């Protein structure tokens, strides 16, 4: 039907486009098979420019490696869109569509329908969610527990990097994390914590700084390089030239005439430096002990920074716009644009402000705040890839524990929830819910699916995926009845089950529930797809 | 049968795309890449080391013994050897000492590694082998540590420090080379004793300007700088004492323009008969105030125009071109002068001194100096360095980068800290880790053992290259700390080393006498790189590259 | 999303092989890619039909408005069509009657079964139902018979035999070529009061000799044959001797050589001098005793020397080549005598008679005519064509090979009886098949319906080449058959055709029992193949 409309063309239909979603989905997931758990291998990626960046997030890997196939640039999307929202979950994804295919698969060979196949999915998804209620447990906030986020954060953060790494950096999110919760409960992790890069002496050298950090110091030499107490000034002014609006030449006449409109140029700023310095002199009490600092987030003219410079006072400039958004919570103060009106209120407080310097950069220090509502994490490294490798764990590290503050509800993982849901679609009496015809198989096959996950942790490991669940088997048949609520769990150190609730192996709670909805449309959308083609103008 | 699949489900990825796995003997294979380039850093460590031609696609060449300096222009396609580009060239931005043997330990790190692996231990364990093993080596370290150097400024003590340091770049003689250095350090150093300052050094202080012709043992030491400049109106070799001053400016000297369209508007004639008298009435005006305070030399930042240097040449003040920022703030250090970019009057307070400025023939082309005396000292020195061959000039003069990156290792930590050299210092931790192989039981203990076989190429490599059998040399230096129970209690054993020339047998006659030492501070962050270098390289299981 | 994965069973089959199965498509692609070629079999048809030329990779050009001729050089690559090609051949070379209904059928009932499949009915039913179909035709066909004719050896009653089958190639020529069949026949027949027991008949009887120019009413019937040589060595008598005795040898005439090669041996002079005379009385000893019984005509296979020849001018035999092998026994034929490989001595029983044998030119070239008359002929006839172009006398070749043709088909099967033609039984078998399938209640009744609407095909085409309305004459004729005289009813082709009616013993057009029975089962075998493959794989090139 395709090739008299068009004279080149390419047409799959009725067993090739099955084929072509199953092969692809266990191509794609043996890629992602070996990352997957704590014991995995690592992963580089250098194109053709020869940089490096290593990292076992599966994001990087698919939105690094350009791909050909239709079925993959939808897990691409649907591993990417997952976790750019919720941070993590991502393998998860990839191998619930990895495996959900292959599982339905057989049975599609088997003649069953891939609608009804669906059908069964969908329905059993919303006994899933049912599960999620019963499953979780409440955690009330108000306790403060520093320990509980202490084992949240080891959960991503020995999945990517070493216990050397986990160790040194596993505090630094806890400092950063415990100063979120609030009176107000509103959490904010893009303007709060921050990432920035820095070449030095090595990844375990990473240190919390309870302030604003800054990628820019004093120009001038003369300037102070360490201030004990600095009162910010915030302005958004540019005082370096301006053009002005189509304005042309200063035509001048005589000789003295010329460098008499040439000294206008300082007039306009000098009018401006006068406010800085009307502003000084109200704070001028107890100057050598004291100091003054200006953030600028446009440029400075060379030419004023010796006013500056004079009067002791620190200049930094071309501020980004996230850290305007942030000195207000550092250092108290409030933020102002026109040097008209001023006034002592505005001004912040620091209680230490130095400077470091490394080759031709220099860095910023500001720390020992009174109240400080914000932070960032410093972190250092050798190599391009060692920051890049502590950028997808941070920021994967963020945004599973910035979730559990969220909700009053954690998740166990290790296993328990796929095994939990594995018994329980497969022991639900079927008269309770409303599907009926050929939807046995849906139940099985998707209730099946779940199991090759905690199993894939086995397989990085070296032992016998199947003989590791006798016992799990075995262990949940005689706590149902010995009436005792327990969890088990995969440790892959022994090759023995382990309880989560000790070990302190959790998850967050919408990286599950968000990961099979996602996959569940993907895979149930590439199960009743038929036929693929390509026809286009080019 | 005649032709096999091609391996399906290949177009998931791109037809450049390939995946490189632990299996099929490709770790090997990726030791085996680290060998290549390894052997040759093993002529290129110690004092009998030998330098490298590298021929660009520019054609810059540049002739070297020292490993972050060669690996910067070899264009690498295997990831796994760019990790040790990057770690030599951490070692040359923080420490500036110690690059080759950070790439000889790991690589042979990755040497022994390969019999580990092919043992049957896992990459998980080889990680904590050596982590284990760095937490005891970077211990010992401290624990056998003998001698300090205690006092920022003296003779004899910059001989132990520099000398030890520049005899692996170009050797040659150890006296002329050692004095240019050790003079130099002395004059921009802040002494300041019995005054409980703290004290400060800069890299940058310290600079090496390269002048053809001449010999090694005609190169002096400059209490001041030097540019190849020349002077526009006169030349003068100033015989008058009572010293001169000196006044900088950033901006040209010259007519502030107008940044905004700036043109001449002249109504009538009687604007135009005073428009031209009234430029140089003008500029000559500016110059009367600058010209009273006393200055016979100015140093501009941009282009002068004739106007003003008719006037300037009149009073005989010299006229310096420094075009560009750095140039410009490097000068105003040695005098300690403040520049202002107005055209005024300098603040008498701001006004540098410097007593003499003479221009002489040193490479034939015109160059200007700046010799202070021995009152009013000043910072950032110079170094005239005569050579022949310009190739051997940019590696004497990464020598001085070397030399005055070991003078920073003084500042930062509580002193010297100073280690026996020679092998000593890698031998000594063969007998300690192997001990502490033995205290910890479990599987690790082969890990531990191997990290102990891989030092043994600091003195393997210096037997090596010094023309000596190893099989001879080596076991010969393992009887000085296989021995007991000999008389002394005051235990000189540990001073034993390898010897590049003279003795039969080898064991150095100490590296007393001697005077060649090595700094902890190089050492602590050599093994600590190093092992990083051989931990991201073995915990990596799978490799994927584009295009190649 | 740029490249596909390629089908990664490509490890599989070479990409030389397609699969065009079904599902995909199949039987929508073919039923229709051959509704071309259907056109070109229909508009073929009928007395008004249109020849084709087809112009071969060698060059032979053709023009013949048949089916078997046509496609047998075209070179064509669909699979599905071959079925139909070589199944036409096989009416060719068994009846050789018949090649067009074959196409316009084969092809219909797959064109009229495109409802059944789009419908949706499965297609193991449809090879039932056609097979069922079948059946029932072939014994519905002997009902409506009215032509049972036993004497078949007149020439008059061959009238209604001979002219309906050249009234279908070139209408314009009836009673001349009707004429020069007939009276072939007539000729190949013996006489005889009662001549029974399934005589024998072939197609090798009757020969055709093409003569260049000369217009086709001017042609003459021969009971020898013509060929297109040179006598040699003297000119005939032509009525003195009154008959004469022709031996045909399959040897040479010269001296009795061996397969072995010789060569000639001589020890002296003596020997030397008596082989220029011994090799003339050798050939004088064999060649005296053949004048003696007075053998006026020799005939020999291979090449005759001059030695031979030389004694035979003087004597006045008469020589021939005839280099061919199958034309060399049709010549025994017409004389009676036996081929005879030894030379030997003429014997009267094996000897055959000739009355005379005369030589001109019939088209500007000189030929041989073995025209006898008052002799003794069996199985032997030829048709001289006379013709203005090589390319239209060859269809007349091929019209009568398909015209002696179906008197093989008579006179080898016990019974080769007539039925109505001019679309008279084809409407009849319309309305005895609409009534069969009420019969039987079962989902297979769509497939018996459908079977009868293939058999419309026939009436309209030649409706269609007459142009004429279809619309108006063929519903007009199904309300004649309404009740023999029902029966008769046919399409009429003349400009007072308005009314749609004409009597079939006006002008006495009939058409065979056995040729339409052989005709409708390889129809329908050759739709049952075609309906019954789903998967076609092709090869490369
Ligand atoms: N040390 C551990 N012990 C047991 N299970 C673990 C451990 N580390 C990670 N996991 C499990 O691995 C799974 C994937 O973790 P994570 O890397 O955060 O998500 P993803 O692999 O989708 O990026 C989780 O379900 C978690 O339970
Ligand atoms: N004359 C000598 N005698 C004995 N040992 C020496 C001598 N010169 C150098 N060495 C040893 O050779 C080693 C070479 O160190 P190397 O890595 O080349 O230093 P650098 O970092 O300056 O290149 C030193 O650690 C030192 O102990
Ligand atoms: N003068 C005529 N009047 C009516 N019908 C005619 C006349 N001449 C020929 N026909 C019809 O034209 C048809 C041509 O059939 P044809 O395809 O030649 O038969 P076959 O397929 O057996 O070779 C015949 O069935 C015959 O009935
Ligand atoms: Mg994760
Ligand atoms: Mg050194
Ligand atoms: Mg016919």
């Amino acid at each position: 039907s395709l090739q008299l409309l068009n004279p080149k063309a390419e047409s799959l239909r009725r067993d090739a486009a099955l084929k072509v979603n199953v092969t692809s989905a266990e191509g794609l997931q043996s890629v992602l098979e070996t990352n997957l758990g704590p014991k995995g291998t690592l992963k580089m990626l250098v194109d053709g420019a020869g940089n490096i960046k290593l990292t076992k997030d599966g994001k990087v890997l698919l939105t690094e490696m350009q791909i050909q196939s239709p079925t993959a640039v939808l897990i691409a999307r649907a591993a990417a869109a997952q976790d750019e929202i919720t941070g993590d979950g991502t393998t998860t994804v990839v191998c619930l569509v990895g495996e959900l295919l292959r599982q339905a698969h057989r049975f599609i060979q088997e003649g069953v329908h891939p609608r009804i196949i669906t059908d069964g999915f969908e329905i059993a998804r919303k006994e899933s969610m049912k599960f999620l209620d019963e499953f979780k447990i409440s955690k009330t906030n108000l306790s403060n527990d520093r320990e509980f986020l202490l084992q949240v954060a080891r959960s991503s953060l020995l999945t990517k990097v070493d216990a050397d790494l986990t160790e040194v950096l596993t505090p630094i999110v806890t400092d950063a994390v415990l100063s979120v919760y609030d009176a107000q409960a509103d959490n904010l992790d893009l303007h709060m914590v921050e990432i920035m890069q820095m070449q030095h002496l090595s990844p375990k050298d990473t240190t919390f700084i309870k302030g604003l950090v800054l990628d820019h110091g004093g120009r001038h030499p003369d300037m102070p390089t360490r201030v004990k107490n600095a009162y910010v000034l915030i302005l958004n002014v540019s005082l370096e030239y301006e053009k002005t609006e189509v304005n042309s030449g200063f035509f001048y006449s005589s000789a003295d005439q010329r460098d008499k409109l040439a000294a206008s140029e300082r007039k306009f700023v000098d009018a401006k430096l006068k406010k800085i310095i009307d502003l000084k002199n109200e704070v001028c009490g107890m100057d050598p002990d004291k100091g003054f600092v200006i953030i600028n987030q446009k440029g400075i003219d060379p030419m004023s920074l010796d006013v500056f410079a004079k009067h002791n006072i620190l200049a930094l400039r071309r501020a980004k716009r996230r850290n305007m958004e942030r000195l207000q919570l550092v250092t108290g103060g409030e933020a102002q644009n026109s040097v008209e009106d001023l006034s002592p209120q505005i001004l912040g407080f620091s209680g230490l402000v130095y400077q470091e310097t490394i080759g031709e950069e220099k860095f910023t220090y500001v720390t020992e705040n009174t109240d400080p509502k914000s932070c960032t994490i410093l972190i250092k490294g050798s190599t391009h890839y060692a920051l890049a490798q502590t950028k997808d764990a941070v920021r994967d590290g963020l945004r599973a524990v910035a979730n559990v503050l969220k909700d009053k509800n954690i998740i166990p993982g290790a296993g328990a929830f796929y095994i939990a849901l594995s018994r329980y679609l497969r022991s639900a009496n079927m008269n309770k819910l409303g599907a009926k015809g050929k939807t046995k198989t849906g139940i099985e096959a998707f209730a099946e699916a779940l199991l090759v996950i905690p199993k894939t942790l086995v397989k990085n490991s070296g032992f016998d995926p199947l003989d590791v669940l006798a016992m799990v088997e075995d262990e949940l048949d005689d706590a149902q009845d010995s009436d005792e609520t327990r969890y088990v769990g995969v440790d892959l150190n022994i090759g023995d089950s382990c309880d989560p609730t000790i070990e302190g192996i959790w998850d967050s709670y919408r990286v599950l529930r968000n990961a099979i909805t996602g996959a569940t449309g993907i895979a149930s959308n590439l199960l009743l797809c038929d036929e693929l083609l390509r026809a286009g103008r080019s | 049968s005649l032709r096999l699949p091609q391996n399906p489900n290949a177009g998931l990825f791109k037809q450049g795309y390939n995946s490189y796995s632990n299996a099929d003997g490709q770790i090997i294979k990726s030791i085996a890449a680290i060998r290549e380039l390894h052997q040759m850093c093993l002529t290129s460590m110690g004092p009998c080391g030998r330098n490298k031609i590298i021929v660009n696609h520019l054609g810059k060449i540049i002739i070297t013994n020292d490993a972050a300096t060669m690996l910067r222009e070899l264009d690498i396609v295997h990831p796994a050897v760019k990790v040790l580009v990057m770690a030599t060239e951490q070692q040359k931005i923080d420490m500036g000492d110690g690059t080759n043997l950070v790439m000889i330990l790991a690589g042979e790190l990755l040497n022994v590694s390969e019999k580990l692996i092919s043992m049957g231990l896992s990459a998980v364990e080889i990680i904590q082998g050596y982590n284990m093993a760095r937490k005891f080596t970077l211990k010992e370290l401290d624990e056998m540590v003998v001698g300090e150097i205690t006092d920022k400024n003296d003779k004899n003590e910059l001989l132990k420090m520099i000398k030890p340091v520049i005899s692996s770049k170009k050797y040659g003689s150890e006296d002329i080379l050692s004095e240019l250095v050790s003079e130099a350090v002395s004059h921009v150093l802040p002494v300041a004793q019995q005054a409980g300052e703290i004290p400060y050094f800069n890299v940058d202080s310290i600079r090496v300007v390269k002048i053809m012709g001449g010999s090694l043992s005609n190169s002096t030491v400059i209490k001041g700088m030097v540019f190849n400049r020349e002077p526009e109106g006169h030349v003068k070799s100033l015989s008058e004492d009572k010293k001169h001053k000196v006044a900088v400016f950033t901006c040209p000297l010259d007519i502030a323009n107008t940044e905004t369209k700036g043109t001449v508007l002249l109504h009538n004639a009687q604007e135009m008969l005073d428009f031209s008298k009234g430029e140089e009435k003008q500029i000559d005006a500016m110059m009367k105030e600058i010209a009273d305070m006393g200055v016979e030399c100015i140093v501009a930042g941009a282009g002068v125009g004739e106007l003003a240097l008719h006037y300037l040449n009149r009073y005989g003040i010299l006229v310096l071109k420094v075009p560009s920022k750095f140039e410009l703030r490097r000068l105003c250090r040695v005098c300690g002068a403040t520049p202002l970019p107005r055209l005024g009057a300098p603040t008498p307070e701001e006004l540098g001194l410097v007593e003499t400025v003479k221009t002489m023939e040193i490479g034939g082309d015109r160059v200007t100096v700046f010799k202070q005396e021995q009152g009013e000292i000043s910072r950032t020195s110079t170094i005239i360095l005569r050579g022949a061959t310009q190739n051997n000039l940019d590696d004497i003069e990464r020598a001085i980068d070397d030399g005055v990156a070991a003078v920073k290792g003084l500042m930062k930590p509580s002193g010297g800290k100073l280690l026996p050299g020679a092998g000593a210092t890698e031998i000594e931790l063969i007998s300690r880790i192997t001990k502490y192989g033995e205290r910890t039981p479990g599987l690790l203990q082969l890990a531990i053992k191997q990290f102990a076989v891989a030092f043994e190429v600091v003195p393997r490599t210096l037997a090596e290259t010094a023309g000596l059998d190893v099989n001879e040399v080596l076991p010969n230096l393992y009887a000085a700390h296989n021995v007991t129970e000999p008389g002394a209690v005051k235990t000189d054993h540990l001073y034993k080393g390898v010897d590049i020339d003279g003795e039969s047998d080898e064991g150095v006659k100490d590296i007393r006498e001697e005077n060649i030492y090595d700094m902890l501070a190089t050492k602590k962050f050599a093994i600590n790189v190093a092992t990083e270098a051989a931990t991201t390289v073995l915990s990596i299981d799978q490799i994927i590259m584009a295009k190649k």
